[PDB]
């Protein structure tokens, strides 16, 4: 029997409980989102915005039901309207990692017919993040 | 003289059976299945149905005189008979807008299946489908929010949602409950939920488990960095109790309460959609019941039906059935009704169970809930089916883990994770489904030791309700 | 014995032969039609297990509680005569497992998920049997059958009703007049039918206002007090209420409800409604024959009946045996003790299952409606008695002559039948008699048997016993 | 490489003037009567109406590309010229049922009477028609009573009804107000009225009035035998 | 006033030019919920004029679509964004969403900027009653500013909903959908400075005002005009500005104008010498249309406001110097000089249909 810390274990939603994804992964996914065209995006946070909280709902009534702080990150410039390129894409990811290198970076894409995000998945954490375990020291 | 008031019995066909009539864009439509008794004609036997749902009764009333029953009468105005069968027939029956309350969903019920069914002039009858038309769809509030706000809320993209119910059903303590639940979530899971008879009872009164739940929730949201919620179950026996069970969790802050539509009923569940759209709430529906209902072939309404209800009365979630679990669910009957459930405009399409061409007017989609004797190895399955827009889930599957719920659930997690990405890499998961899985058990312990438990574990039998 | 993860059969802690049942547990009569395969013992524990409290697969909770205290138990196993795959499974619930006052919690357990199983083809609940440690926790009826003749002071003979038609399509003025037309002549009550809600040929206020003007009328022109059912039946609770609220204010006897259309939730908060404030309520039971028709599959209507008197109603539909709706005469007599009785003994020649004692809960007026007239009056008297409403729709709107002497030919007939009844005639014997000389007696009579003279509904019964 | 954002101003004739739209029986339809600036073409112009009374702006947006335009923007489908007038036009314009809160009209004038009337690249502007469809009328709850059953309250058929507003419009005391009520009701009016002004004044509280005028109602009521209102 | 005479067979038109309310009839009124000065100390903004922008697409944005436009839009330097006129409840986006996220992005803003952010969520609904559960939300969520559309909704409404506004210290801007149905024409309807004057009674921390230069019409001197009955105590008749009589505000609190519609970087100098510093300058399109996207965009607007504001405060004239101005700031803002390149040939010059 292997127990599940709870100990600086933290996640990342879609893809986070998988081995890493490697820049041929990453590729695949990006291809996924051109095939069907969806649109591209990028959004980054700093390591105190990256996770969601509850600081705001000292200022409501009763009224604190699905409302978080740090649900939005800031885009990265703006959606890729139109874009069918791949490369494109993984271009903006190096450009925007390159200009916060120690911010949160994630990939997301949209659905304008459903207007939806479709899809989504971290891309960086900041080198200092000292909250998360590595695929095998997840259990103990 | 013109037409004056005749007294007397006459057949319901000379009024109710108008096979010339072309439909109105605003007319609700029925398709009853529709087996008559020997010696009753089937012309006869829809008209019947059609006037007893409508305006009629078993002798002519002089009161129609003062109204104008072209306007108000229903009207079977097509009749199908049924292939490999020598006594079934489709009648379709047209029912005017005027007939019906504005956003009442118990009147559309109480008049197109209140009294029809127990005629004794038929042996079985079977609501198929109804046209919903964009005039009175647009008269009902609907879900409280649907598909795209609670993805938006919940912050969740990308995958299917993944769930348990707690279990032993009956019996857990308010704290043994709150505990269960923080070991499933912080393993992984969206979301946990009370069972459909969880309720308030002598072993846990429910302001107590919404105490030690809100508490779970919390603890596992800090733990994990993802957003949490149990189904909080306000199923009641009386609308002041639900409504105290919704406000507490709306003072909680919880993210998410259930109802069970079917046995607490539709004028209980659309109060309480309406109270969860001005609160915030979502609004998980539990189907307990339909299978009384909606099981047989023969006789009574289909799921796709009283799921068309749910999306008018209200309701975030919907339980759709598994196809593969230990419940019943046709795959080509589930998909149709499902695209019901969460599609904008549906066209008609008899090899999925569809009569009519369905359009919602923009009325939010309802997310279906897979749930029911399911496992790791039904995931490719699942995924496929279904696709990222469900909740996945998994009492048994997590709670029956070998290790515990936290193990069990990330075990559940890691199976949805893998297939998804296969699925994304442009695998086939209704073939490499397996290798997906044995892939994920080999770099998994949590994941492996639960592909051992059920890897034997199968749910296949003869389906009852077949198109 | 120690956590071990799995499956393994149902019936090695589901299936419990030599269980002695516990004269508080909730007891359950399933007739169950399994898959070719799956033995009859491990598909009653099955649905033991799923309606309380097992699952799939074995989990390791179970060990913080004590699952002997809280598991449904499948006691007993009877085979079907007639039959080849049908049994008789009697499942027992403990009363911990259920939610005081809650009928939705009842059925929600009961019947929740265990139909939709893949194990078994087909599945019917039969019976219930409710015992009185949890009877006493529920309202129940808001008054009853003895209150409400009290109130009525109505004695000595069924009450007489009739459902206004056109079923839709009538305005509000319209329906008050033909309401006291009706009232004037006879009947003690009408009302509206299960379908007329709030629509826009008829909205509900202005009805209710109507139909107040055509009862007060009625009532000081024959001296008798009338009633007519106004439908809060709505599309939620806050509507329902607002209606029924309207009803208080107006000062008349009685609202009307569907409770399975409308839900028992919202029916109990109804029924505690009038409870509180003095209305009678009429239940409808629109949509029952969706689930209590088919004889291998669905709840039978005794179960929706116990449900009802518990969950709260005064009066509810019972079937005619002779209209125009399905309903076996043995079937019938069974679920009406059930209805009306304090204590009801076991009788499988009458579809009871297991003796029901009621524990001092009001009794519910039977309601007899749906394509009857003045022919089966002997027939409905000797079935029913007095403590009974008959209802005739089409057999008084449908009468040549009109509302107030169709009324007056019911009343006429309902006496008669009455009177002969206490003289000691036989109306099983000698009820054709006692109309027809009423029919010579009275011309109103006289024009309703002519017009109805050869009108019978009789077809192969599809609810067997 | 797809359609992207282009910042800037370009026509509105490109996106919202669609001469080949064939309505839907749910779009709200409307028709106005439209006189151009000297130099604006007539579809630019009711391309502009439609614009800036459903989802467009002066210039180009990004978040467009988020949402399908096609599904909400309202259309310029036709424009007719009128006879008699050298520089007016009807401008026919559809609006999706989507744009419009349910059982609200004070939302179906925002956007259709919004704004519009008062751009600079407009001379005059009238609206002269709506076309409300069966799906948009039906959110409304509408008239308390209407005709029929208004009849049928009062009890009145087979004739116009009489009415009445008191005068002098106002100055008139509670007391006086009722006195004239009453006067008129007992002669053969069913009904008597507030003049449109009559609220709550100096010379006239309401709650008096209310008072005085039930007095004066059902003294003409049980005089006459006839229902009156005021 | 208006009531019937509209519409007499005697007359071929007839408009109402001006009202005179004298400050007995002035003081009945609770009147605006908190006013000019009021509202600049309780969003602690001081010598410069407000900047705004509305949400664009007007309609079909989801609600999280929305809240994160307004994120964008007041992270990069405005104080205010704002719910278009037409923005209520639909089933696109249903209010209470849209409130929620809006929240959301409202604390972010103000969180990442240290300056107090708000916007302007729309309460106009069909009955007093979800009017009235709309402000409640806004009141519980903590945020500063609601808005209503006052013709539309009705003055019954409007005044209901700032007495609501006062007692719970919301700020209620008002935006004036429908008035050049009314207002337009010379020869008939009701000239804008009497419905102006009839808010400033009914209740409004903000009103719609008219750019003067953008794409709605609005005279120089008329505009002068009722922007001094708005916001002052006391002014003068002047028929060279349409004020046909002397107005006397009695201390009832003036509402901040709001000019709004089709103006861009290059208006900035010339609304700054209009209104000057007690207004508000809203930029939907001139915003949400900036190539580079809604911070940019927001920043863009700022720089060039900050710099005209600097400029006056330095003596130079805006109506002289204007154009040096706002091209010495496309010099050194990137931001500004992106907006400068797109709108730089964009004017709106027509022929004036109300005319004194
Ligand atoms: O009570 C149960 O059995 C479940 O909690 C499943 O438990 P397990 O996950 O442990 O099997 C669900 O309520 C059923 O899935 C409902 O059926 P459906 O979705 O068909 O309505
Ligand atoms: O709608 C009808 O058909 C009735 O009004 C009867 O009308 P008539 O009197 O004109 O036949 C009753 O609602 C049915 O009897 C209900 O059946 P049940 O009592 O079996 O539930
Ligand atoms: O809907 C619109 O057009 C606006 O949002 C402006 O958008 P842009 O900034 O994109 O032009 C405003 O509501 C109008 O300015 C109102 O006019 P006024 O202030 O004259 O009443
Ligand atoms: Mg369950
Ligand atoms: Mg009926
Ligand atoms: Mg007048
Ligand atoms: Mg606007």
């Amino acid at each position: 029997m292997m127990v599940w810390t709870p100990v600086n274990n933290k996640m990342f939603e879609t893809f986070s409980y998988l081995p890493p994804l490697t820049d041929e992964q990453i590729a695949a996914q990006v291809d996924y989102i051109v095939a069907n065209g969806w649109i591209p995006c990028l959004e980054f946070a700093e390591a105190d915005k990256a996770y969601v909280s509850n600081e705001s709902a000292i200022r409501f009534g009763s009224v604190s039901c699905l409302y978080y702080d740090n649900r939005y990150w800031t885009m990265w410039k703006l959606p890729m309207f139109g874009c069918r390129d791949p490369m494109q894409v993984l271009r903006e990811i190096v450009a925007c990692t390159k200009a916060f290198p120690d911010a949160y970076v994630r990939l997301v894409a949209f659905d304008n017919q459903k207007q939806v995000q479709i899809m989504g998945f971290l891309v960086q954490r900041p080198k200092t993040a000292r909250d998360f375990q590595p695929a095998n020291k997840r259990s103990v | 003289a013109g037409a004056g008031f005749k007294a007397g019995v006459k057949d319901y066909r000379l009024t109710y059976y108008t096979p010339d009539y072309v439909v109105r864009d605003t007319d609700i439509l029925a398709a009853f299945r529709m087996t008559p008794q020997p010696g009753v004609p089937p012309e006869e036997c829809g008209a019947a149905v059609a006037a007893e749902s409508s305006t009629g009764t078993w002798t002519t009333v002089w009161t129609d005189g003062l109204t104008s029953l072209d306007r108000y009468k229903g009207r079977c105005y097509d009749i199908e008979p049924v292939p490999g069968e020598d006594n079934q027939y489709i009648a379709y029956v047209a029912y005017p807008i005027d007939l019906f309350e504005e956003g009442s969903v118990t009147n559309m019920f109480t008049s197109i299946v209140g009294n029809v069914f127990g005629f004794k002039a038929l042996r079985a009858l079977r609501l198929e489908d109804l046209r919903i038309p964009p005039a009175y769809v647009k008269t009902f509030v609907g879900p409280p929010h649907g598909i795209q706000v609670e993805r938006d809320k919940l912050n969740k993209y990308g995958r299917g949602l993944l769930g348990s119910t707690i279990k032993p059903k009956l019996g857990l303590s308010a704290k043994n409950y709150g505990r269960a639940v923080y070991e499933c979530l912080r393993g992984g899971l969206d979301f946990t939920k009370d069972d459909e008879n969880v309720n308030s009872q002598p072993f846990m009164r429910w302001r107590d488990r919404f105490l030690f739940v809100a508490e779970a929730i919390y603890k596992a949201q800090a733990e994990t960095g993802e957003v949490k919620g149990h189904y909080l179950n306000a199923t009641a026996g009386t609308c002041e109790e639900m409504m105290k069970r919704a406000v507490c969790a709306k003072e909680l802050g919880v993210p998410i309460i259930m109802h069970d539509y079917l046995t607490g009923g539709f004028t209980a569940n659309t109060s309480l959609a309406i109270y969860c759209r001005d609160n915030g709430l979502l609004l998980h529906i539990h189907r307990a019941m339909h299978a009384v209902i909606d099981r047989q072939r023969n006789h009574g309404i289909h799921f796709r039906v009283l799921a068309k209800a749910l999306r008018m009365s209200g309701g975030d979630h919907l339980h759709s059935g598994t196809v593969v679990g230990k419940l019943e669910g046709e795959r080509e009957v589930t998909l149709g009704f499902v695209d019901l459930m969460r599609d904008d405009y549906v066209e008609k399409d008899r090899s999925r169970g569809i009569y009519f061409t369905q359009d919602w007017c923009s009325m939010p989609g309802v997310m279906p809930v897979a749930s029911g004797g399911i496992h790791v190895w039904h995931m490719p399955a699942l995924v496929e089916i279904f696709g990222d827009d469900a909740c996945l889930q998994f009492g048994g599957g997590t709670l029956g883990h070998p290790w515990g719920n936290a193990p069990g659930a990330a075990a559940n997690r890691v199976a949805l994770e893998a297939c998804t990405q296969a699925r994304n890499e442009g695998r086939d998961l209704a073939r490499e489904g397996g290798d997906v899985i044995r892939s994920a058990c080999k770099w998994s312990p949590e994941l492996a030791a639960a592909c051992e438990v059920w890897k034997e574990i199968k749910f296949e039998f003869d389906t009852i309700d077949k198109l």
